[PDB]
């Protein structure tokens, strides 16, 4: 799984991460159905299908 | 050397007296300066006088006044009780006592300083009482309408105000308890700029 | 030998040593173990001596 | 005449009961390890010399935050009307702080923030210049 | 879309407008400009005379405005209080600080969602009216709640 | 005419309102008042609340549940239990000579020093509340104990809810 | 379904008690896993009794992470 | 007239036990952290002071990564200060990275010395209008 | 599960409630706090004047006592005997000990599923009433049965 | 048969036993449908299903 | 001492005697693996396990 956001990722444990000048985050990680994200001091869940 | 009474515009100034106990009665402008190491228990002032006593070495005292004298006393004693129903003003240097019971009714301005284990204060109206520079473990305060109280309890603080009255706690004790009935006010009144001021804990937190 | 405050009037302070020895101190005097008292702050529980020590209350 | 006993709660849940019965033992183990680490550790100083309080720092807050550090301390500084300062290079792995408190003052909020930072991050303050200065630690 | 909510949790903008209208006819200042929001309440409907004792009937109105603040989505809220000049500066500052602390604690006890509640008080530092002849009846004695709307 | 926050610590009037709403028969109103303020009726109201009353020998004790009557982990007393607290003061008006002991206990879990501190704070809060209702301080003594004598087992959940409590004892002479 | 609702009903206290993040070592290292044992007795067969007072065994060796774990992947 | 209790009140014994257990373990972890953390005294904490020269109060935006040498030199040129270096540049150059939009050159140099740490130091002389870089052998 | 027991043998909490109400109507005091229960019996209903001997009518009372006492899974029963100040310390201690021994032996003779009986007597060292006019009619002269309910 | 409890076991004679820091016991023994334990000086039987 | 991993098991079913004889019967049934001491002026009851193995 390759993912781009500007948030903080929590759940699976990623393998590689990159950050832009503007704080945009990119991660290479394993396949997973769901994600855990700290957004603004709040805990959130993300749903990903199509695996 | 045990009896002292003066009335009618009397000015006495003296020092270097050693005694165990003498009883003092004063009236009508007794300008009394006594700067000896004087131990005594019973003093009475009728009203309209000024008295400075510098040096008190005694371990019991019980004074109650009726008019408006003005006394400044240096030394220390175990004060037991105090009642005022007139125009009382009082200032005292040091007290290392056990239990205190203070009652003020009509008009009072009291400044006290020392170490007390346990004290009770009843203020009715027009009473400004200071517990600044005076520390207590058990504090009990009952304040009625138009009363002003300062409390510096160390261990345990207990206070109720009925209405239109001000209470200021100059130190956070380890235990706090306050109540307001109609318009009573209980407030910290501290500098907010002390470099080493402690904060609240789990136990000390009360929300008015 | 250490000391702690008991009650502070403007001008004089009450001290107790580690051994229970009492003291009443003016603005300017001499105290062994601390030197010369340089300022009595009665607004807060701090007094500064010549040697550079500040007396607080014990807890 | 009808007999009662005081604590009348809502009907409970077995799952909550089992979580509690694990939690008591966890708390006991954490307590005893804390006391033995306390007695084997000779403490030296507290963080008051590193960060004192000041006037206008007496404003208080209550928080429940479970994320990174930077946005939280930025909100703290903007409440403080203090100028921000950041020192050190940002780590790849984010420093994650979670505080769920109840009505504490700004100074001790920042003080226990600096305590829960650990070795990664540190906080200094300067009231004479009104400067809040965070510093990452140069490891590796 | 069966698994995705079309709106935020139990909300109705018609109810938002209606409760804003009811508060404005009640006598509570509601301010909406940009995407930031401000609410001002006079203290004479809140406390006793120069005293942080809470009136029992005011708990209903506090519950209602707490429900309104729960109805929005936000991150951080500043709550402050101002008053008249009575004895000192410190007395007024401490009175406003205590009042803000109490109302913030009750608000956190209520089910509003937030991460940050900021408490401070000033008393009579920042006036709002040249006319200051009233006491606690004077409208410059007030409580303000300010926030910025999330997203 | 009444105020739920302790009526500004004033000696409450109920009989005048009773006789007013019963005259709006006065004799039936007053016999209903003496039936409604009687001691057995007071204990029945305390039984309707979650308060335990034990009368044995010359000593009498009252048992208060802290979880029912307090905010959690706080010295702050809950205010919703004001009918119970007013009935407590109404019953306590009947013994104007006996000294009062008040003590508090918790469960086992936590620091021993911390739970002793919390019990001391709870007991001092309760004794301050009853001191504010016009009782002389010479008749009082407060104590926050730890868990050194438990009426219920701590490891069972319902017993752990039972053992954390506030006890009030009084003698008679 | 009921137990998932009741589990997520008290989400914040679970993170309060299972602070993995404070337990993470200083070089982004998960600390290893140790198991204790007391009063060991073994009866292998007749004429054979082997006892010990205490013992300790490593379960999982220490390794890296990117994020500390949570209660969800163990409990949801 | 009316007032609700707090909505997520622990109205069950298990919930009560959970909440107090959480309180206890968080307090114990706070104690462990407080006895764990090593701090520095503010008397002799080694960091760059504020030289507060009048030309040192300018503001800029700088993004840069790499060796400290020409960065310090061009900063000194922007500050009209003479620049000198005592010590040896090793085989590996000391590399930092600054990405700032608005802060002054004084705290820029302070952070430069902070990321330098043990390897090198920056000293400012406002009497003889110079800035120098000291290596450590 | 029909093979498994459903409740304890011979157990009915309604019967427990009924006999408890009957005993408190009789005047024998039954106290319940936590899991430790107390049963107080005045000595005048059981023994004669200063007597280590019972009338025949006491056996029905003790029989119903044992019938109630079957209804709990417990471990230890403690029985204390207290008397009135009559002659000495020796006579009161001996008489209380004898009374406790007699009631303990009859209790073990009845089939109470117990583990341990602890019996002691104190005479008149700790009364519970300052009004001490009566002799064996005194209320503090009594027998107290204490136990802890176990799961 | 692997059993975990905090009680005391009497009848079959376990092959191995371990005790926790708090005193919970774990026993290793043969297969048996029944067991005989002691609670507080009082004997008790115990039933095991699903062998 | 410390309790061995094999437990010590005691069956006692008696009737109405003093605690001294109770404890004497207890240590007699204990035998060679454990013992009982009482310090009366110190008000201490103590057991000791066998220092064997």
């Amino acid at each position: 799984m390759y993912v781009r956001t500007n948030l903080t990722i929590l759940s699976p444990g990623w393998l590689a991460s990159m950050t832009s000048a503007d704080g945009t985050h990119a991660y290479e990680m394993q396949k997973s159905p769901v994600l855990l994200v700290s957004w603004h001091g709040k805990v959130m869940q993300l749903k990903v299908e199509g695996l | 050397l045990n009896r002292f009474r003066y009335e009618g515009a009397g000015v006495v100034t003296g020092n270097n007296l050693r005694t165990s106990y003498l009883d003092l009665y004063l009236a009508n402008e007794g300008t009394t300066r006594l700067a000896g190491n004087i131990g005594l228990q019973k003093l009475e002032a009728v009203g309209n006088g000024v008295t400075q006593i510098n040096g008190v070495s005694s371990r019991n005292l019980q004074i109650v006044l009726k008019g408006d004298p003005k006394v400044l006393i240096s030394g220390f004693v175990n004060l037991r009780q105090l009642d005022m129903y007139g125009k009382g003003t009082l200032s005292l240097y040091w007290i290392k006592s056990d239990t205190l019971t203070i009652r003020a009714k009509k008009a009072a301005k009291i400044q006290l300083a020392g170490i007390v284990n346990r004290l009770d204060v009843e203020l009715w109206d027009f009473a400004q009482f200071k517990g600044k520079y005076l520390r207590a473990q058990r504090s009990f305060v009952k304040t009625h309408d138009k009363s002003v109280a300062e409390i510096s309890a160390v261990n345990h603080q207990s206070s109720l105000a009925t209405d239109a009255s001000d209470i200021y706690y100059y130190n956070l004790s380890k235990t706090r308890a306050d109540f307001m009935a109609f318009n009573g006010s209980v407030l910290d009144m501290r500098e907010w700029g002390q470099s080493d001021l402690k904060d609240f804990d789990r136990y000390n937190k009360q929300f008015p | 030998i250490i000391y702690y405050i008991q009650a502070v009037i403007p001008g004089r302070a009450w001290l107790i040593g580690s051994n229970g020895s009492t003291l009443t101190v003016r603005e300017g005097s001499k105290i062994p173990g601390y030197g010369m008292v340089k300022l009595i702050d009665s607004l807060q529980g701090r007094i500064l001596t010549s040697s550079g020590q500040v007396i607080k209350f014990s807890q | 005449m009808k007999f009662k006993k005081p604590p009348i709660n809502n009907p409970s849940d077995d799952a909550t009961i089992k979580l509690a019965e694990a939690a008591v033992s966890v708390s006991d183990s954490m307590l005893e390890m804390a006391k033995v680490e306390k007695v084997i550790t000779p403490p030296s100083k507290d963080n008051t010399l590193t960060i004192p309080n000041a006037y206008n720092l007496q404003a208080r807050a209550s928080v429940d935050w479970s994320g990174p550090i930077e946005e939280l301390t930025a909100r703290i500084a903007k409440a403080a009307h203090f100028r921000f300062r950041v020192l050190g290079k940002s780590p790849s792995v984010p420093v994650l702080i979670s505080i769920s408190t109840k009505d504490e003052s700004l100074a001790e909020i920042l003080r226990d923030i600096d305590y829960q930072a650990g070795k990664k991050a540190s906080i200094h303050v300067y009231p004479n210049s009104q400067v809040v200065e965070l510093r990452y630690a140069k490891i590796y | 879309v069966p698994k995705l909510p079309c709106r935020v949790d139990g909300a109705c903008d018609a109810t938002i407008i209606k409760m804003m209208t009811d508060l404005n006819k009640k006598g509570i200042k509601v301010a909406s400009v940009g995407q930031n929001y401000l609410i001002s309440i006079p203290a004479s409907a809140l406390f006793a005379d120069q005293s942080p004792r809470l009136n029992w009937a005011s708990y209903s109105l506090l519950n209602e405005i707490a429900a309104f603040l729960k109805q929005f989505r936000k991150i951080a809220i500043t709550v402050t209080s101002y008053s008249s000049k009575y004895v000192s500066v410190k007395r007024e500052r401490a009175l406003t600080l205590a009042r803000s602390r109490v109302v913030s604690e009750y608000l956190w006890s209520q089910g509003v969602d937030s991460r940050i509640i900021f408490t401070q008080g000033l008393g009579s530092d920042k006036p709002i009216t040249s006319y200051t002849l009233g006491g606690d009846r004077s409208p410059n004695a007030r409580v303000e709640i300010t926030f910025r709307r999330a997203v | 005419c009444f105020h739920p926050p302790y009526n500004n610590f004033q000696p409450d009037r109920r009989a005048v309102k009773r006789v007013g709403v019963d005259t709006g028969g006065g004799t039936v109103g007053l016999v209903a008042s003496i039936y409604r303020d009687s001691k057995r009726k007071i204990i029945r109201d305390l039984q309707k609340q979650d308060i335990q009353y034990v009368e044995y020998g010359d000593t009498r004790t009252l048992i208060i549940p802290t979880d029912k009557y307090f905010m959690f982990s706080s010295p702050r007393l809950n205010e919703i239990c004001y009918p119970g607290l007013n009935n407590v003061i109404r019953l306590l008006n009947f013994y104007p000579q006996s000294t009062i002991y008040v003590a508090g206990f918790t469960d086992n879990v936590g620091s021993r020093s911390h739970k002793r501190k919390l019990s001391q704070a709870q007991a001092e809060t309760m004794m301050t509340f009853l001191w504010a209702n016009g009782i002389a301080a010479k008749r009082l003594k407060a104590e926050g104990y730890g868990d050194k004598n438990a009426i219920s087992d701590n490891a069972i959940i319902h017993g752990s809810a039972q053992n954390r409590r506030i006890e009030i004892q009084w003698f008679t002479s | 379904k009921i137990i998932d609702e009741q589990l997520n009903k008290q989400a914040r206290n679970l993170d309060a008690i299972y602070d993995f993040n404070s337990l993470v070592l200083e070089h982004n290292i998960l600390p290893p896993v140790l198991l204790e044992g007391r009063n060991t007795l073994n009866l292998a067969d007749a004429q054979s009794i082997r006892i010990s007072d205490r013992t300790y065994k490593v379960a999982k060796q220490a390794h890296f992470i990117t994020t500390p774990p949570t209660w969800r992947q163990y409990l949801w």
